[PDB]
DNA sequence: AGTACTTGAGCT
RNA sequence: GACCAGGAA
DNA sequence: AGCTCAAGTACTTTCCGGTCA
């Protein structure tokens, strides 16, 4: 179509370090019958870990792209149903601006 | 059903019969646990589910822009305030009832005329 | 696209593998 | 195509609707259940103490095999427990003592045990029941439907006259079976696989 | 022309009607399945038959 | 007027025709159908962002049709001939006993229906009781054999570590992520078999990434630059005492934009083929 | 379409076009024309071949 | 009619059974397709006879 | 009133050739998915120089 | 009482059809006797509970005067109904005999559920006699009155080379019905036989055609 | 492009 | 001339 | 070891720019 764009390709660690610095508990030391409803949050398809506020974690991040911060052409979807927190940043992505 | 593992191993639970005093024990196979049963339920099939029927019900269901609205006052918080969905089976035979979720009081109730739940 | 594969992408190519017993460093384009 | 006769007798029609479509075990039911009900005698399910305490009165596993059944199906299907558990009764012969509550009662059950190791050859048996047990129904036949289809046919007077008959329409087909079920017409009865045609009615 | 085309409009309204009331009557669980469909398949027939029922 | 965004070889304007694929990194699952002995699989295609890319799949399917009881789970390893009991594969990974791995699998403790369809993994993997021991079973499974038994377990930690589930960390210490994963792939395998999440729709346009000019031309010269890279290697072992061959890179680029045959060189039958073509310019617009 | 709540069994959300081609479609009507359409090309330019094949 | 090492001999045995295959047949099941060089599969007499373009 | 996003212009859901095409909505669907294919095939200036 | 009866209608169903066939043959089966009704069956072959005796329901058969012109050489008939669900070459070996003592040119055994593979071998074994099995459940619809099922005719020798003759054709030219085909072992056709089929046709009303034994 | 037959290999 | 690739009633 | 299959294979219209000895 006519606004349709593809992403370039950025990198993930900013997000990462931000993301983390920002209440992810990592993978490493989760432990689902302690806390069971965490959203787990994924970036490029690399489950990192969870977050127990998501929906105050995704105001920032939108935020932070909205602003300038985090790359206008990163994805990030809640899915609230499925509690899942899905980022994308790699090269190859359709989208369109609205 | 509901079943648990063994202290100690951590293994799962198979069932042995006390034939002597008649009772129904759980055994471990990684050691010698052995715990006398909570219930005569050893296993349990169903066929016409109803579990998944309101998956996802978190607290930010309210925050779903997707999910539709409408002011059918609720059983509790008598709120005109609520957010809506099908069945969350995935399965075909599957009616299209509703379920209802207080955007207040957080309870769930349908627009059944069949039938009478609490979830 | 190009763009990025120029500027960013033929570097990293150059030395992710690279280096034999021979190292490729910073790489220049015309 | 129905019996020359009851051609436009539609009980007729429903009649063989329920001869031929085919019904499984597995469709009338809510969910098998295994107990440890240790004493034949005496059961650790409430609900279950009536079922006991008549089809007893006017040796065998402490394993009990249970099963729950769909009243509503038991019904779209026209279905009483006394038939569906002969069939079960039938199935396993000598070595499956059943008993089932009635149609009466508030909830449709199905009791079965046995004749060291018993719980895993009863979940076998539980799959031998909802996979391989057949109720109503020739095998294949899977849907079956009433249509009255209008029927050119000459009056007794000599005008041919629209003269409506109900007919079975098949989802799924075994023609040497359905050939041979009473109160059909086996003259007229036909099928889109020219090669099952081939096989019974010669080339 | 002016009044053919509002009496269209109608038509069509109408059956929206039709549609959205089988809708309420299958969220309510009252439908009852015909012979062989799903309680969905039956209530998508209704459907799709009321809205070219519409059109033509 | 003119836009640009074309290339010039040898003349002729030479157009990079955007590639779909699908993009990988990413978890489906799928039902097999009526004749098969799997029920439901759950993919994922693991991929490098950039490094050699590694085209291994995992697959984890659910032994069983939907009538049938054992209904088991099995993964196949990359560069392993059997398909291997999930449970297996935890305990190889550190995560030894039952309901341990339970945990990774189902993160409710009262999906007793999730759980159930668990027991028999369980019994499955029961015979194998310690890591060392799961290592084993798994690098028994070549490849070949390697016979030799302390060989072949130093042989399975070498897939898992870097042949299976590669994005994540192909490095070390990380059993943890990665049986996390596994755990996570199993838990919406088994929910697509409970009639509680749908399959995947395989159109979905988002799980789809267009590759433009710029990572078209990357792989391309990726392949390029390593064939050039073990030229030296060569004029370098010739030389047991600066004709580095320039040409490779060059006429290489030049080749695929001039055929649109994507791959070294004249070598590239199965390659794609129409990536590049000539630009139409009957229209401004065309 | 992402301009749709969710659970829309609707005909305008599951492709009821309203309008005549005089009055023109809006952007959804469009889309799922389009939809349709497209289905169209595909089995027509099978049917050629499939039907090709069977000739010979 | 030399020295013959009795296995290179097998060698070249296999060797001319094979161009004598692939130059009646070379879309053989069984792997390898006897390449020009340039990559461009030669064409077997077989290749020129299986039809719509080609001999009969 | 839940919404999150505006569509800038429905008009932008087509390409390039199908933008050429005069009042599209107002056509049968395919009759669009052809002449966006034939005015590739038309004739004019394609380049100033 | 139960699901009894209808293994006896069906039985009756059967032995019907197998009257119809014999009689088809070109053996002489009068029309009552085919039309024999349900209630009659019953108290003939039933004992002392009404339990079906298949062991008496056995009969033999001779050739129409008609038939005996077109093929003189079409011998007597017999056809066994056993009472045992499986047969085997007990029961089977005394059938073969009576046969060949008898001088039967044909016999045909109608068996329940099957007939053992050691049975099955003494079936060829008594030359020139030939001998059919036929599946009791397969027997209880006549196939051959169906609505797509057009009348065939066996040929006699004589009959066959006219037709071969007049239209000059080696038997390779002809259209072939199976051996094995449903109307051919009604009609106990053997391979080089040829049947004359007529139709109705939307075209011309009635149509020839032929089709020869495979 | 879905069905054909036919090859192939893996499992009990 | 092989071969590959792209586009038409 | 053999014997069963599912999963593997190749195969099924008229017109009008590049690289290969
Ligand atoms: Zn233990
Ligand atoms: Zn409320």
């Amino acid at each position: 179509s006519l606004m349709s764009c593809i992403s370039v390709g950025t990198d993930p660690m900013p997000i990462i370090t931000f993301l983390s610095e920002w209440g992810m508990e990592p993978l490493e030391d989760y432990v689902p019958h302690q806390s069971p409803d965490a959203t787990r949050v994924f970036v490029n398809g690399v489950w990192h870990g969870v977050h127990r506020n998501p929906a105050r974690l995704m105001e920032t991040l939108r935020t932070l792209r909205r602003k300038g911060d985090i790359n206008p052409e990163v994805s990030m979807i809640r899915d609230i149903r499925e509690k899942e927190l899905k980022i994308f940043t790699d090269a190859g992505r359709v989208y369109r601006p609205l | 059903t509901t079943f648990r593992f063994c202290r100690d191993c951590n293994n799962m639970l198979y069932p042995r019969e006390d034939k002597e005093n008649n009772r129904l024990l759980f055994e471990c196979r990684t050691c010698s646990y052995v715990e006398e049963a909570g219930s005569p339920l050893v296993y349990r099939h169903e066929l016409i589910t109803n579990i998944g029927e309101t998956a996802g019900v978190v607290q930010d269901i309210g925050s779903d822009p997707t999910l539709p609205r409408s002011d059918r006052e609720c059983p509790k918080c008598h709120s005109r305030e609520n957010v809506f969905f099908q069945s969350q089976q995935r399965r075909k035979d599957t009616s299209m009832v509703l379920f209802f979720v207080c955007l207040s009081c957080s309870h769930i109730f349908t627009s059944d005329q069949k039938n009478k739940r609490t979830q | 696209s190009f763009n990025q594969f120029v500027d960013y992408t033929l570097q990293d190519i150059i030395c992710e593998d690279s280096t034999l017993i021979i190292s490729f460093g910073k790489i220049y384009v015309t | 195509y129905l019996e020359p006769g009851h051609a436009a007798d539609q009980e007729q029609a429903k009649l063989i609707r329920s001869a031929i479509e085919h019904t499984t075990l597995k469709s009338v039911t809510i969910a098998s259940e295994i107990y440890y009900d240790p004493d034949p005698r005496s059961t650790v399910i409430p609900e279950d103490e009536e079922i006991i305490q008549l089809h007893f009165s006017l040796q065998q596993s402490p394993w009990l095999l249970r099963l729950e059944l769909d009243r509503a199906a038991m019904n779209d299907k026209d279905l009483t427990m006394g038939q569906v558990g002969e069939r079960i009764k039938q199935t396993f012969k000598n070595d499956l003592f059943v008993i089932w509550s009635e149609d009466n009662d508030e909830k449709l059950i199905i009791r079965c045990r046995v004749v060291a190791e018993e719980d895993h050859m009863l979940k076998k048996i539980e799959n031998t029941m909802l996979e391989n047990i057949t109720l109503r129904g020739v095998e294949n036949i899977e849907r079956v439907v009433m249509m009255k289809y209008d029927r050119k046919v000459p009056s007794p007077t000599g005008e041919y006259v629209k003269e409506p008959e109900w007919v079975l329409e098949t989802d799924g087909v075994n023609l040497s079976e359905v050939m041979t079920v009473p109160g059909i017409d086996p003259t007229r009865i036909y099928t889109n696989s020219f090669i099952d045609i081939m096989e019974v009615l010669g080339i | 022309d002016g009044p053919t085309m509002r009496e269209i409009t109608e038509t069509i309204a109408e059956a929206k009607k039709k549609v959205l009331d089988v809708t309420k009557e299958a969220q309510a669980n009252l439908l009852t399945a015909k012979h062989g469909m799903t309680l969905r398949e039956s209530f998508e027939d209704n459907v799709v038959r009321f809205l070219n029922e519409a059109r033509d | 007027f003119d836009m640009g965004g074309y290339f010039i070889i040898n003349g002729s304007e030479k157009v990079l025709i955007a590639q779909e694929r699908s993009a990988g990194n990413i978890v489906q699952v799928f039902k097999k159908a009526a004749p098969s002995p799997i029920s439901h699989v759950a993919e994922i295609r693991s991929a490098l962002e950039k490094g050699s890319r590694f085209i291994s799949t995992l697959q984890v399917k659910l032994y069983g049709r939907e009538g049938s009881s054992a209904r088991t789970i099995k993964a196949t390893l990359p560069y392993i001939k059997q398909d291997i009991p999930i449970v297996i594969i935890f305990r190889a990974l550190g995560i030894i006993p039952d309901g341990e791995i339970l945990e990774h699998i189902c993160y409710d403790v009262n999906d007793w229906q999730m759980l159930e369809m668990l027991k028999p993994c369980v019994e499955d993997g029961f015979v194998i009781q310690d890591r060392e021991t799961a290592l084993d079973f798994i690098g028994r499974r070549g490849t070949a054999l390697g016979i030799k038994k302390e060989k072949r377990i130093q042989y399975a930690k070498d897939i898992l570590q870097k042949e299976f589930l590669p994005h994540i960390t192909q490095l070390e210490g990380f059993e943890s992520r990665k049986a996390f994963f596994l755990g996570y792939m199993i838990n919406r395998l088994l929910l697509c078999a409970l009639d509680r999440k749908d399959q995947d729709d395989r159109d979905h346009f988002g799980k789809k990434r267009l590759d433009l000019a710029g990572p078209l031309l990357a792989q391309l010269f990726k392949t390029l630059f390593k064939k050039l890279t073990k030229d030296i290697f060569r004029y370098m072992q010739r030389t047991v005492e600066l004709a580095i061959n320039a040409k490779t890179i060059t006429s290489g680029l030049k080749y695929a934009l001039a055929t649109g045959n994507w791959g070294e060189q004249k070598k590239a039958m199965s390659s794609r083929a129409g990536v590049s073509q000539v630009l139409n310019r009957y229209t401004y617009s065309s | 379409l992402p301009h749709f709540s969710k659970d829309d069994y609707s005909p305008e959300s599951k492709g009821f076009v309203e309008n005549s081609y005089l009055r023109g479609l809006t952007p959804q009507e469009f889309f799922f024309h389009a939809m349709g359409g497209r289905e169209g090309l595909i089995d027509t330019a099978v049917k050629t071949a499939e039907t090709g094949y069977i000739q010979r | 009619h030399n020295g013959a090492p009795h296995h290179a001999i097998e060698e070249a045995e296999s060797l001319l059974q094979f161009h004598v295959a692939t130059y009646m047949d070379n879309d053989i099941a069984g792997q390898p397709q006897a390449l020009q060089k340039s990559g461009r599969p030669v064409k077997s007499i077989r290749a020129r006879l299986k039809g719509k373009e080609g001999r009969i | 009133t839940t919404f999150t996003h505006c569509e800038i212009h429905p008009s932008m859901i087509l390409g390039v050739a199908a933008s050429i095409i005069p009042f599209p909505d107002h056509n049968q669907s395919p009759r669009n998915t052809y002449q966006s294919a034939m005015g590739k095939q038309a004739m004019g200036v394609f380049l100033t120089n | 009482d139960q699901e009894n009866e209808r293994n006896i209608s069906r039985l009756w169903r059967a032995f019907r059809t197998v009257k119809e066939m014999v009689k088809d043959r070109g053996y002489f089966i009068t029309q009552e006797e085919v039309e024999l009704p349900l209630e009659d069956f019953k108290a003939k072959y039933c004992d002392s509970m009404g339990r079906p005796q298949r062991k008496m329901m056995s009969f033999q058969a001779n050739p129409t005067e008609e038939s005996i012109s077109k093929f003189p050489d079409m011998g007597s008939l017999w056809v066994e109904f056993c009472d045992e669900p499986s047969v085997g070459v007990k029961t089977m070996k005394t059938f073969v005999i009576h046969i060949q003592e008898k001088n039967f040119q044909t016999g045909i055994f109608v068996y329940q559920n099957n007939i053992t593979p050691s049975a099955m071998k003494l079936v060829p074994s008594i030359p020139p006699a030939t001998i059919e099995t036929f599946n009791e459940a397969a027997l209880v619809v006549n196939i051959t009155h169906h609505e797509l099922v057009p009348k065939h005719i066996r040929l006699s020798s004589d009959e066959k080379r006219e037709l071969l003759k007049r239209y000059r054709l080696k038997e390779s030219q002809l259209p072939r019905i199976q051996r094995a085909d449903p109307v051919a072992l009604y009609l106990g056709l053997k391979r080089g036989e040829v049947v004359k089929i007529i139709r109705k046709s939307e075209t011309s009303g009635r149509y020839a055609s032929y089709r020869i034994c495979m």
